[PDB]
């Protein structure tokens, strides 16, 4: 079923 | 142990999708348009359930910083320098993002149909190019949504509204010279 795109913010970063 | 895929396809669309290709998304707002988007990398998780896409944004003229203006096209996006990683199930479809020329050029154009000119900097909204070519009294870029005449006086394109015209007027010139001719 069509989830929902979510967009993060402009110039962000994935700590992991 | 995720691998790259070579293409996925997308069940409930039930359409098959290959890094390149452009995608709509349905957006977190649902009374929003399409997000825009074009496919970087398809990876899989294993041989597994889940299936994730990551993509690079194609910016909506209203959905920037600067907002849309009024020499942005209806069909135009930004290509930016924003990625992000998205499921595959958002797909809502696939479109074609043209070259401004190619887009001149099509006979029709479909609601799926889009064309970029932009590069654009999601962090700064900063455009590459800088500037471009203008036309008419305004001296406004070229709106491809907008009916233009050429006056060969001149040899710039004029929109019939800022020279005293109705489009329909226009329409039957073979004949055009400006005011300044
Ligand atoms: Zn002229
Ligand atoms: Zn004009």
């Amino acid at each position: 079923a069509t989830k929902a795109a979510r967009k993060s913010a402009p110039a962000t970063g994935g700590v992991k | 142990p995720r691998r790259t895929l070579d293409s996925y396809t997308v069940k409930p669309i039930n359409k098959t999708v290959k890094p390149g290709d452009c995608v709509l998304m349905r957006p977190s707002d649902p009374s929003k348009p399409s997000y825009v988007a074009k496919i970087e990398r398809i990876e899989s998780d294993g041989r597994g359930p889940n299936v994730r896409v990551r993509v690079r944004w194609y910016y909506r003229p209203e959905e920037s910083i600067g907002g849309r203006r009024q020499f942005h096209g209806s069909k135009e996006v930004f290509l930016s320098d924003h990625y992000d990683t998205q499921s595959a199930d958002t797909i809502e479809g696939k479109c074609m993002v043209h070259s401004f020329k190619n887009y001149t050029k099509l006979d029709a154009v479909g609601n799926d149909d889009f064309f970029c000119r932009f590069e654009y900097n999601s962090s700064t909204g900063a455009f590459n190019p800088d500037r471009v070519a203008v036309y008419c009294k305004c001296e406004m870029p070229y709106n491809p949504d907008d009916l233009m005449v050429q006056c060969e006086g001149c040899s710039d394109w004029f929109h019939p509204a800022c020279i005293e015209m109705s489009a329909e007027e226009a329409k039957r010139l073979d004949h055009f010279f400006c005011e300044n001719c």
